[PDB]
RNA sequence: CCUACUUCACAAAGCGCCUUCCCCCGUAAAUGAUAUCAUCUCAACUUAGUAUUAUACCCACACCCACCCAAGAACAGGGUU
């Protein structure tokens, strides 16, 4: 997980999801991709 | 009447016992009520000296609501006077550890910040179910309404009113929901 | 309406759909002109989150809401209608209509934090520890800006940060 | 005090932020929303 | 207070410009009337 | 114009429905009527009026005193007619005025009892650091009006 | 009654005799204090409901005492009761299947070998002391200089606090 | 009918204009408590204190009651009887007690 | 079956005594709402 | 200085005073105080604050007749937003004209 | 806390001895709509997930000159059968 203020898909599988109270970006292929609102 | 002095000025600054219920009402429109009545700001001869106030019998104060997610947001704060003693708990958490501090904290803000805040609140009575004293239930008079709606659930709702209620759409037959 | 029943007899699954009753509109709505159901019945800033008699009729049997394109409901409609239903299920209206599971029920949670206009999910949002200074003071929000345009007859606006 | 020309935004006079306020532009708004009509 | 006393056209404090102020207060009970006061 | 019921189809507070005006109209003159009975018979004691005087209104009754705070070019023992009365009311019924009653209906009477001055009252003015000190003292005339009586007349 | 896993039974009042050494078969040594039970009886029972809800109560008396110096309304309780007056009186938290009818007596093997106790005493009284003795305070050099400030506590507080915060440790009582 | 106010309490108020329109006439006669709204008042009449041999013994007895508190307790029960807080209880000085009015104004 | 007076107290004996008092006064037509004595010249 | 400055404040507060008051009358008899104040003003009758608190202290019947009226005033103005008049415009209302 | 040891000695101490008990939240996962797939859910909901509605202490209204005390600056407190 990584913070950002602007998150984006950094790949197909990326995918945005609003977990307790905030944006997420998961991925599954490349757990690098794991970002967080801050 | 004619009411002989003493009699009279007895009648006229006659203690009144109110009861009001909780159960699903905002503790902040509960303590607006009672403030009033323990200032007694519902008298016309109402005056800070004259000590005209009256005793509110606040019951089900455990079962109080708040609007929105104020269970969640709503923050006590106080300070034991020893170093790291600053203490914070939710709404929640207050609740559940005590029935009836929301309520009293809600009515202690609201009452006047001056000394006869502490007597305002000696005529305050909270229980947080329905059970009340023997001795208070026989002084209680005059119950007053609640100040919320109880917004009636789907199940209690009499199938008449559902006739009468339209169906603002047909659906697709072939649907599985 | 339509359902899928599935019967299990002598190593053989029958699977059948069938059709089931389904009920129409009623026999004159006031605004036939209208191209939402609320637009059709005058509905339009006149329904809140108490109106489960009216919210009931777009969501699934298990609180779950149904699509716009089955509904019939404008964008904007919809939204305030799915915002009401999530109010109405936090407010502990709707009884009926909980969500499925076999035997999750028994391990009773807290007991009845009674509450209305609950806008957030009750699990995920943080106490107000500092609450800020009096020129921006932290609130609370109450209730959903989606119904800034209801009916008011208060002469005072509805209270959505309080 | 500031110039008149700052980096900071540099707030108004009361008197003005009250003729800002009072002088916003309003969207004209039309008896029956677009859509709900045929 | 009123404003609708100046659309009834009546002097918004009702204190001018009315009989309540301009009528005498008082005359003698045998019916002589009082002297015009001051104001 | 049809609109299913919920929380907002209709206004919170209930229907009103006035009564029809020729009807009463014809309630107005009986009730006017039976209180001009009770007055032309006297079934009332002990009535209040509501007096404007001196810039001020006075609730007043017979038999008691008030204080004005100003001469009133009057000896100790005149008596006077109170006029400008806007309410007098009895047991059982009450009269309105819009916003002066009637001439011929009330009838306040009071009679001057003391013509006097006030205790002293001190007006004192003051500034910190800046040698600002006035002292005045004033004594305002005043005058003492016994109430003796409030009759009413039938020309209801 | 019998004995259920969520049950509590009563204690006693015992005497501070001394210590002694004592040895384990594997050649270790312990230090032990020897309690003496002198005249131990269960002295009155309230109810659950009478105190707190929460739990019974059993008070149970320590040592005989003299009775012409004690309190009248002592002095007639222990008449009705029918036994010495005691020096001390301690209070005992119980389940309702573990009291016992007042005035029976508790002996030492009430207690068996092998068990963990805990035991509550005043603690021996040291008066007015130091800080340094009270609290551990280290103090300030013997000779460098030091001008009357061997056993001061030094600084209480901040300068910005502008007071002493109530938990503050200073000479006292210990 | 119409009414303003309801017309069970304290009042049955009607309200009238004459036909000159000038006055307006308030009638409102006092309404009765009725008597289905009211219930009696009890008579207790306790007599315990009769043993079969002697009859002053109980005028004797009638003079059993005494106790006394000191300030703590006392203060304390006063509070609870009368709802108060306890600083109402607590004496005052010479100079508060010397310099309170005793023979103040009479009004009525 | 007909009330003819009532009357305030802080105990019930006292509340009927001052019940009593008043309907004393309004049978006898000496209340505080009595026509007020008239002081004038025949 | 406080007692000539005093006087002032006594105005401000005995007004306050007979404000509260009448606001408690007013919601005893289900009113409020701006809505008291308003109609009784627009029915052309000129209480003030103190006799009106006094009316509510020791003439309850003629205040709870005020009240009333005042109630009817306030019913006949919504019924005139409402309608426009049309025809009646209401009773109390007809103001007197005066010349 | 003083039975050994040690400074000491009808005591006080350490250099000596004895005792010391619940979590805390960021995420990781089921079912599942809006958006008939999927989706950990500022959707309703199910788990790891709450230590607390904690238990231990302490809680006897007036014998008191005086004497003693392991109680104590004074006062207070314990004992005097
Ligand atoms: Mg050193
Ligand atoms: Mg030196
Ligand atoms: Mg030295
Ligand atoms: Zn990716
Ligand atoms: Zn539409």
């Amino acid at each position: 997980f990584k913070n950002k203020t602007v998150l984006k898909k950094r790949c197909k599988d990326c995918y945005l999801v609003k977990r307790r109270g905030r944006w997420y970006v998961y991925c599954k292929t490349h757990p690098r991709h794991k970002q967080r609102q801050m | 009447s004619s009411f002989s002095r003493a009699p009279q000025q007895w009648a006229t600054f006659a203690r009144i016992w109110y009861l009001l219920d909780g159960k699903m009402q905002p503790p902040g429109k509960l303590a607006a009520m009672a403030s009033i009545r323990l200032q007694g700001l519902h008298k016309p001869v109402y005056h800070a000296l004259s000590d005209c106030g009256d005793h509110v019998v606040i019951m089900n104060t455990r079962h109080i609501a708040f609007s929105g997610n104020k269970w969640e947001q709503k923050v006590y704060s106080s300070h034991t006077g020893y170093p790291g003693g600053f203490r914070q708990v939710t709404a929640a958490q207050l609740h559940l550890r005590d029935p009836v501090a929301i309520v009293k904290l809600a009515i202690y803000g609201m009452l006047p910040k001056n000394l006869h805040r502490r007597t305002m609140m000696e005529r305050l009575h909270l229980f947080p179910d329905e059970y009340i004293p023997e001795d208070i239930l026989k002084n209680l008079v005059e119950e007053l309404p609640q100040p919320r709606k109880i917004p009636k659930r789907l199940d209690e709702y009499t199938q008449e009113e559902i006739d009468a209620f339209p169906r603002l759409w047909t659906p697709p037959e072939d649907y599985r929901l | 309406f339509r359902e899928v029943v599935e019967t299990q007899e002598g190593k053989t699954t029958i699977i059948e759909g069938r059709i089931t009753a389904t009920p129409k509109e009623s026999p004159n709505p006031p605004n036939p002109s209208g191209q939402c159901p609320i637009c059709r019945w005058n509905l339009k800033h006149k329904y809140n989150y108490d109106d489960v008699l009216l919210l009931s009729q777009f969501i699934r049997p298990h609180g779950g809401m149904l699509p716009r394109k089955i509904t019939g409901l404008c964008q904007e409609e919809h939204r305030k209608i799915e915002e009401c239903v999530k109010m109405a299920h936090r407010a502990g209206l709707l009884p009926n209509h909980r969500p499925r599971l076999p035997e999750g029920v028994v391990p009773k949670s807290k007991p009845q934090l009674n509450r209305y206009l609950t806008r957030w999910a009750p699990g995920s949002v943080k106490p107000i520890y500092k609450k800020g200074p009096r020129w921006n003071r932290v609130r609370m929000p109450v209730g959903s800006p989606l119904l800034r345009d209801n009916v008011c007859y208060s002469r005072t606006p509805w209270k959505l940060y309080h | 005090g500031s110039k008149a020309v700052t980096r900071h935004r540099r707030v108004m006079h009361f008197q003005r932020q009250k003729l800002m306020a009072v002088t916003e532009y309003i969207p004209p708004k039309p008896a029956i929303h677009p859509s709900c009509l045929p | 207070g009123g404003q609708w006393r100046l659309q009834q056209g009546l002097a918004a404090n009702p204190s001018g410009y009315g009989p309540l102020t301009e009528l005498p207060d008082w005359s003698y009970a045998d019916g002589r009337p009082a002297p015009p006061m001051k104001g | 114009g049809y609109v299913p019921k919920t929380s907002l189809s209709s206004p919170p507070w209930p229907e009103v429905v006035l009564p029809d005006p020729v009807e009463e109209t014809r309630h107005h003159a009986e009730v006017v009527k039976k209180v001009n009975e009770m007055i032309v018979t006297g079934q009332y004691g002990r009535l209040f009026a509501v007096v404007h005087f001196a810039s001020r209104q006075w609730k007043v009754t017979s038999e008691d005193l008030i204080l004005i705070g100003n001469e009133l070019d009057l000896a100790c023992g005149e008596r006077i007619r109170l006029e400008k009365v806007l309410l007098v009311g009895a047991d059982n019924f009450t009269l309105l005025g819009k916003p002066l009653l009637g001439k011929d209906l009330v009838r306040v009477e009071a009679t001057v009892i003391e013509k006097t001055e006030s205790w002293p009252r001190i007006i004192m003015r003051f500034r910190k650091r800046k040698n600002f000190k006035k002292k005045r003292i004033v004594t305002t005339p005043q005058t003492v009006l016994r109430i003796n009586s409030i009759e009413i007349a039938p020309c209801l | 009654h019998p004995w259920e896993p969520g049950s509590f039974r009563v204690g006693l009042i015992a005497l501070k005799l001394g210590m002694m050494p004592l040895w384990t078969k594997d050649g270790q040594k312990h230090v032990v204090t020897l309690l003496q039970v002198q005249d131990c009886h269960v002295l009155k029972y309230t109810s659950k409901e009478n105190c707190n809800g929460k739990m019974a109560t059993l008070s149970v008396g320590g040592k005989t005492v003299s009775r012409f110096r004690k309190a009248t309304s002592i002095l007639e309780f222990y008449r009705e009761l029918g036994l010495p007056p005691k020096q001390t009186v301690k209070i005992f938290n119980i389940t309702d299947n573990a009291a016992i009818k007042p005035g029976t007596p508790l002996y030492a093997a009430h207690f068996r070998p092998g068990q963990y106790v805990d035991v509550t005493a005043k603690t021996i009284g040291k008066g007015f002391q130091g800080v340094m003795k009270r609290w551990g305070f280290k103090g300030q050099p013997a000779t460098h200089g030091q001008t009357k400030t061997h056993r001061r506590p030094g600084a209480v507080a901040t300068g910005d606090i502008g007071r002493v915060w109530p938990g503050t440790k200073m000479p006292g009582k210990m | 009918t119409y009414s303003p106010l309801p017309d069970d309490y304290n009042c049955n108020v009607e309200l009238a204009l004459t036909s000159d329109g000038r006055t307006i006439v308030c009638y409102h006669p006092s309404v009765d408590i009725p008597y289905e709204h009211t219930k009696p008042i009890p008579r207790p009449d306790p007599v315990h204190n009769n043993e079969e041999t002697h009859d002053q013994v109980l005028k004797t007895r009638l003079e059993e009651k005494v106790e006394h508190l000191e300030e703590g307790p006392m203060i304390e029960q006063l509070s609870k009887m009368f709802f108060t807080t306890k600083h109402r209880w607590y004496p005052h000085g010479r100079y508060h007690r010397c310099r309170k009015n005793l023979n103040p104004p009479k009004d009525r | 079956k007909k009330l003819i007076a009532e009357g305030p107290g802080e105990t019930v004996l006292v509340a009927e005594e001052e019940a009593a008092r008043v309907a004393l006064r309004k049978l006898y037509g000496f209340t505080e709402n009595r026509r007020p004595w008239n002081y004038s010249k025949p | 200085v406080k007692c000539t400055k005093a006087r002032y404040l006594k105005k401000k507060n005995m007004r306050t005073l007979w404000i509260n008051r009448i606001t408690a009358a007013s919601q005893e008899h289900g009113l409020k105080y701006p809505a008291l104040i308003g109609n009784l003003v627009k029915c052309q009758v000129e209480l003030n604050r103190k006799v009106l608190a006094d009316l509510a202290i020791y003439e309850p019947k003629t205040f709870k007749s005020l009240a009333a009226l005042a109630s009817r005033r306030r019913h006949e103005g919504f019924a005139a937003a409402l309608g426009d008049g049309k025809e009646p415009e209401g009773i109390f209302s007809r103001v007197v004209q005066y010349h």
